[PDB]
């Protein structure tokens, strides 16, 4: 609705992320709008901001 | 096939760990629905990686 067609996604290890990943994956692959997905950002643990800063 | 799931629910209710030995369905992975159900036996969809 209000044009915001680039975004990213940040999830961590919560169970019940991959319904959520994949439903988000196959919903932008059949439609008309064209959604620019940039990134899928998974998180291991709790951060240590050494890798998951990068 | 299913029958540790009353102790499952009781215990998890108040998060008190338990482990099962026998059990190898694969519903007890799911971790939203059964919180603090451990195992040393893997399941049933593992012959998938053999």
């Amino acid at each position: 609705d209000y044009d915001w067609h680039v975004f990213s996604l940040v999830t961590t290890i919560f169970p019940g992320y991959r319904d959520f990943i994949s439903f988000i994956k196959t919903t932008v692959d059949n439609s008309f709008v064209g959604w620019d997905m940039q990134n899928v950002i998974t998180l291991d643990t709790s951060f240590e901001d050494a890798k998951t800063q990068v | 096939h299913f029958t540790p799931t009353p102790v499952s629910y009781t215990a998890g209710f108040y998060r008190i760990p338990v482990l099962g030995l026998t059990t190898r369905m694969s519903i007890y992975s799911d971790k939203s629905i059964h919180l603090s159900f451990l195992r040393t036996v893997p399941p049933y969809s593992h012959q998938s990686s053999v």
